[PDB]
């Protein structure tokens, strides 16, 4: 009777090393729609996250965007940790620039 | 604009 | 092109948390452009959009009213909702609404809608004739029976055929440079090898705007709808949107696949290769 969320991350813009860009978490497809939802850099917690309007889709789901300003590096790990409750642990996706 | 009680 | 505008409603239970939240936002096609939310600090009907910030303050007051009213009478119909099923007073609920008008490029009605959904499951629409309903259950038929005996669906079909079409007309033309714009999608494919005898191609759109768009792969010119992974449709955050369509190849075959895209933005539909 629930709906656990679809999870993508990735760049407003196309990654390039050393250019700012903004990080996105994509969350969508689930219900009801309390979330939790964290962008990582090297496994800890950005302070500075801002998020779309909660917003849902003809099937009813739910979606939002979260996202923050970035400076990709060849070394730097991001990801995003999304917690609901059809989760039993938090769901970590990790940035991949070629997804 | 929105449409101007009924709940269900 | 053709355009609608939609409002989205919802209302949340949280039993030992407070009452019910409500939340609206407001879209003329993939733009949001006003926001209400019973948790902000002062609750007032918001613009985001640029071209809705023109509207004074009368237009202000009143989607402001009609949403601290709408605050009540959501908290009502959830109260109802939990006696229809005969659930407990513990348990949180949800209930959603959306409805609006899809008009043509002449500005003409092409439909209305008016749909609500409780614990994310159909519950009632309006028909498209605007004038009946479509209730899911016995619950509904509840509602079905006191919209019927109040004639509201005569209130929908007036708003749905005058204001709602009046009113999207009028954003569309004071945000004529947005709304009507179409951006097609930059375009490239990838190769990401995935072992010495198979690689990934990927197709890439990004840029885009509305959000509606067609990827798909062929080989030898037969479309690859099974063997082709499409991630969602996504937000870059800037009102554009990305997507991308994927296949996985034999090692030298690469010139066999084509990627398509179609989109309003686009002269003429693309065919790419690696």
């Amino acid at each position: 009777i629930q709906r656990t969320p679809k999870i993508q991350v990735y760049s407003r813009h196309p990654a390039e090393n050393g250019k700012s860009n903004f990080l996105n978490c994509y969350v969508s497809g689930f219900h009801p729609s309390d979330i939790e939802v964290d962008l990582l850099k090297n496994g800890e917690r950005i302070e500075k996250v801002e998020h779309s309007d909660l917003s849902f889709s003809k099937d009813w789901s739910f979606y939002l965007l979260y996202y923050t300003e970035f400076t990709p590096t060849e070394k730097d790990e991001y990801a995003c940790r999304v917690n609901h409750v059809t989760l039993s642990q938090p769901k970590i996706v990790k940035w991949d620039r070629d997804m | 604009a929105e449409m101007y009680p009924s709940p269900l | 092109g053709s355009h609608s505008m939609r409002y989205f409603h919802t209302a949340m239970s949280r039993p030992g948390r407070g009452e019910p939240r409500f939340i609206t936002v407001g879209y003329v096609d993939d733009t949001l452009f006003v926001r209400f939310d019973s948790d902000a600090t002062s609750p007032r009907k918001e613009p985001r959009a640029p071209w809705i910030e023109q509207e004074g303050p009368e237009y202000w007051d009143r989607e402001t009213q009609i949403s601290k009213t709408n605050t009540q009478t959501y908290r009502e119909s959830l109260r109802n909702l939990r006696g229809y099923y005969n659930q407990s007073e513990a348990g949180s609920h949800t209930l959603q609404r959306m409805y609006g008008c899809d008009v043509g490029p002449d500005g003409r009605l092409l439909r209305g809608h008016n749909q609500y959904a409780y614990d994310g499951k159909d519950y009632i629409a309006l028909n498209e004739d605007l004038r009946s309903w479509t209730a899911a259950d016995t619950a509904a038929q509840i509602t079905q029976r006191k919209w019927e005996a109040a004639r509201v669906a005569e209130q929908d079909r007036a708003y749905l055929e005058g204001t709602c079409v009046e009113w999207l007309r009028r954003y569309l033309e004071n945000g004529k440079d947005t709304l009507e714009r179409a951006d097609p999608p930059k375009t490239h494919v990838t190769h990401h090898p995935i072992s010495d005898h198979e690689a990934t191609l990927r197709c890439w759109a990004l840029g885009f705007y509305p959000a509606e768009i067609t990827l798909t792969w062929q080989r030898d010119g037969e479309d690859q709808t099974q063997d082709t992974e499409l991630v969602e449709t996504r937000p870059a955050g800037d009102r554009t949107f990305q997507k991308w369509a994927a296949v996985v190849v034999p090692s030298g075959e690469e010139q066999r696949y084509t990627c398509h895209v179609q989109h309003e933005g686009l002269p003429k539909p693309l065919t790419l290769r690696w």
